[PDB]
Parts: structure tokens; C-alpha cells; sequence
């Protein structure tokens, strides 16, 4: 089989800065007829894979010209001009040469832009799920960076790493930022036996905490 | 225009077979081979078969070969894909891929995610999430909805049926404790919500589920 070997597997770079993505073949993809059947794919976050170059260097339609392909044997490169928002996501290379069809491991590209505080929001538990005997707190830091972020839960003054679960959303096609939800899962007892809910978003110790809180006993 | 439809996420027991379809229209059905892709954790890709749709003649990935089987209806335009001897090993991402060899496309599925275990289908709680009581005339305001207690994958959360799209952060499913937790957030400008109506959209197509949850203030 062939093995194709991607590097970087991970690339991080500023809106209009160049783009170098290389992958190297385990063998010659030349052709019975001397084509070298290399292709290249994007796929971007939720959407399935969509194939840029073909032929190591011909462009599928409507593919913007900041992207190009280039190949010296076993050894082929892709190329952005200038980044753009659209370009986010994760590439494989892909020889069709010869069977089986084999694929690079994939490189994410990540935009690099201004560091940005996150957006927060504290919600209590719904009223359904406190009827249905169960209580979680839910909190929503919204378009951060970097990635790299830290929330914090105090419950009446005491901190709470228990029953917290976290999830990133993939970077942001629009603006280049990340977004996190922060869930704390409670018993409805431990959530009435308490009064004071507090989250917090730190990226480091010296940048002041963005905090939201509510009192479950006021309105 | 190429169009490919597959058949909707599946939820199988371990040792069983499983036949997943792919309805291709746009073209003729029979210039086009079918190939079968498999993606693991939503990113390592491996081919797996092509099948000539024409004569039915299919080739195996040797690592697949006994494990998938092939095969057309000409009649209905429909590739189909059996998998046997399912393990956890076989839960992916299935995607159907024609390739028109004579001007050189290559055309994506939206593909099939299949979940092989024992588990038992468990329909999600849905529950509104409403800001704080309190009074911060903030620019903007944001809402969210908890999806929790699930099983398999996938879910579908829009907001007013898909019509509202900007400003959400939906955010990766967690597992813990053999259930999917899922949530969402929506900020529209202060203007528009309480005094429009925003409701939460979500199907479980394993349980049948379709709820709709209006977000309505609190307390
Ligand atoms: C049957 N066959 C070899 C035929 C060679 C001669 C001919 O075309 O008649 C063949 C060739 C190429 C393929 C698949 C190519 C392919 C699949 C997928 C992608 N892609 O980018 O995803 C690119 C290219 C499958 C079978």
C-alpha cells in the first residue's frame, strides 16, 4: 500500500499570510501513462470532504487561484497565497494511483487573529428540568481567543471542579474566534441546598476574570 | 446538479450486518464508479471499495475485503453498502463518492454515521434555557437550550426551524455515563427577544423524537 505522510498535522496562520501544506508519498504515484494521480481535499467544520486539486496541480472548478499544487516525485505541496476565512479546516492529500487509494493523516489550519475576551452568560436550570428532579448549570463563553481558556464555578463562595463538563466549538468561519460551554451538573437537593452561582472565564492569571452570576433566591 | 442522498444515522448491535444506500441524481447513474470512503473520529479517512456501476463489478480495499459488499440497483439509481461482523471498530462516518472518470470530478455524500453497541436508544430531554431574572440592558442578549440524557448520535438543533442562523454556537455532544449532553446558544440583539418569539428545535430521528422549546423569560 501506499502510505501518504502529511506535515504539519497542525498549521496556524494570520488572515492573508501564506500557506504551505507538504505530503510525501511512501512510493512514485506516476501513472501507467506518466500522470501523477495526487489530489487534494478540504473539508471544512460539519461538512463533508470536497476535493481542491486533482492531477497534482489542476484546480476543480470555481477553486479560488490562491490555491495551487506543486510535486517533485514523491514529494507534493499545496499551496494557499493569502489565507481567507473560507480556507478553515482540515486538508488530506489523496493518491489514486494505485489501489488501495490511501490518504494523508490531515492538517487542521487554524487562523491566527487578535486576542478577544470570551462572552458570558450564566443560565440557571430551566424550570422542566427542575420539575423532572434534575439541575444543571449551563454557562456559554462566546467568541474567545486564543483557545486556551479556563472557567471557573463557585457556589456560594466555594470553588467546583465536580460535574463539570466542558465543550469547544470548532474556530469560526466568520470572525476566527472559539466558543465554549461549560456545563455543571447538580442534584436538584445540592442546587436548593445552595444560592450563589458564579462563572468565570480566565485566560491567564494576570488578565481580570469575566464573571456572571445569579442568586437562585432573588429575582 | 449532483446530488447524493444517503440513508439517515443507524444505531446497530455488535455482530450484525448492516446495508446503508446512496441515491446519486444529477447524472447517469452508470458513468460514474461508486466509490466508499470510511472517516474515524470525524478525521482519519480510509477507502474501502468501488464498485463500476455499469457491470457491477466491484474492487475491494484488501482490508475490507469480506468485511463490505457492493452492489446497484440501476433501476433506482441506488449504490448500496453492506457491512458485516460490526464491532465499535466499525462506528464511522460512511460516505458514498462517484467519481466521473471521463472529465475528471469527484463528487461527497453527506454520509452515514453508524453507532455499533449495546446501548439502548434513550430519547433526549429538552429544556429552554431563559438570561437571569435581573435587569442588565446589555446591547445584546443571548438564549440557549440543554439537550441532555441521549443516545446514539446524531441530534438536530435549529432555531425557529432553521431560519434563525446567525449568532449560534452549537456546541460538540459530551458523553458520560452511556448518554450524549448537548447545548446551544443563541444572541439576537436586544431588540428582538422577549418581543419575538425564539424557539429551540430539536430531532432525535433514532427516538423519534421533535420537540420545540419557546425560550420564555423566567421567574
Ligand atoms: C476503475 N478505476 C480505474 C480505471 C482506469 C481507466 C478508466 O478510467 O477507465 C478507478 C479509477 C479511479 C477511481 C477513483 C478515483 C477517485 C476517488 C475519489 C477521489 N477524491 O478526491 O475523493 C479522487 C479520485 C476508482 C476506480
Amino acid at each position: 500500500d501506499v502510505v501518504m505522510t502529511q506535515t504539519p498535522l497542525t498549521l496556524s496562520v494570520t488572515i492573508g499570510q501564506p500557506a504551505s501544506i507538504s505530503c510525501r508519498s511512501s512510493q512514485s504515484l506516476l501513472y501507467i501513462n506518466g500522470k501523477t494521480h495526487l489530489n487534494w481535499l478540504l473539508q471544512r467544520p460539519g461538512q463533508s470532504p470536497k476535493r481542491l486539486i486533482y492531477l497534482v496541480s489542476k484546480l476543480d472548478s470555481g477553486v479560488p487561484d490562491r490555491f495551487s499544487g506543486s510535486g517533485s516525485g514523491t514529494d507534493f505541496t499545496l499551496k494557499i497565497s493569502r489565507v481567507e476565512a473560507e480556507d478553515l479546516g482540515i486538508y488530506f492529500c489523496l493518491q489514486s494511483t494505485h489501489f488501495p487509494l490511501t490518504f494523508g493523516a490531515g492538517t487542521k489550519l487554524e487562523l491566527k487573529r487578535a486576542d478577544a475576551a470570551p462572552t458570558v452568560s450564566i443560565f440557571p436550570p430551566s424550570s422542566e428540568q427542575l420539575t423532572s428532579g434534575g439541575a444543571s448549570v449551563v454557562c456559554f463563553l462566546n467568541n474567545f481567543y486564543p483557545r486556551d481558556i479556563n472557567v471557573k464555578w463557585k457556589i456560594d463562595g466555594s470553588e467546583r471542579q465536580n460535574g463539570v463538563l466542558n465543550s469547544w466549538t470548532d474556530q469560526d468561519s466568520k470572525d476566527s474566534t472559539y466558543s465554549m460551554s461549560s456545563t455543571l451538573t447538580l442534584t436538584k437537593d445540592e442546587y436548593e441546598r445552595h444560592n450563589s452561582y458564579t462563572c468565570e472565564a480566565t485566560h491567564k492569571t494576570s488578565t481580570s476574570p469575566i464573571v456572571k452570576s445569579f442568586n437562585r433566591n432573588e429575582c | 446538479q449532483v446530488q447524493l442522498q444517503q440513508s439517515g444515522p443507524v444505531l446497530v448491535k455488535p455482530g450484525t450486518s448492516l446495508k446503508m444506500s446512496c441515491k446519486a441524481s444529477g447524472y447517469t447513474f452508470t458513468a460514474y464508479y461508486m466509490n466508499w470512503m470510511k472517516q474515524s473520529h470525524g478525521k482519519r479517512l480510509e477507502w474501502i471499495a468501488v464498485i463500476n456501476p455499469y457491470n457491477g463489478f466491484t474492487t475491494y480495499n484488501q482490508k475490507f475485503k469480506g468485511k463490505a459488499t457492493l452492489t446497484v440497483d440501476k433501476s433506482s439509481n441506488t449504490a448500496y453498502m453492506d457491512l458485516n461482523s460490526l464491532t465499535s471498530e466499525d462506528s464511522a462516518v460512511y460516505y458514498c463518492v462517484p467519481y466521473d472518470y471521463a472529465a475528471d470530478r469527484v463528487y461527497w455524500g453527506h454520509g452515514t454515521l453508524v453507532t455499533v453497541s449495546t446501548a439502548k436508544t434513550t430519547a433526549p430531554s429538552v429544556y429552554p434555557l431563559a438570561p437571569v431574572c435581573g435587569g442588565t440592558t446589555g446591547s445584546s442578549v443571548t438564549l440557549g437550550c440543554l439537550v441532555k440524557g441521549y443516545f446514539p448520535e446524531p441530534v438536530t438543533l435549529t432555531w425557529n426551524s432553521g431560519s434563525l442562523s446567525s449568532g449560534v454556537h452549537t456546541f460538540p455532544a459530551l458523553l458520560q455515563s452511556g448518554l450524549y449532553t448537548l447545548s446551544s446558544s443563541v444572541t439576537v440583539t436586544s431588540n428582538t427577544w422577549p418581543s419575538q418569539t425564539i424557539t429551540c428545535n430539536v430531532a432525535h430521528p433514532a427516538s423519534s423524537t421533535k420537540v420545540d422549546k419557546k425560550i420564555e423569560p423566567r421567574g
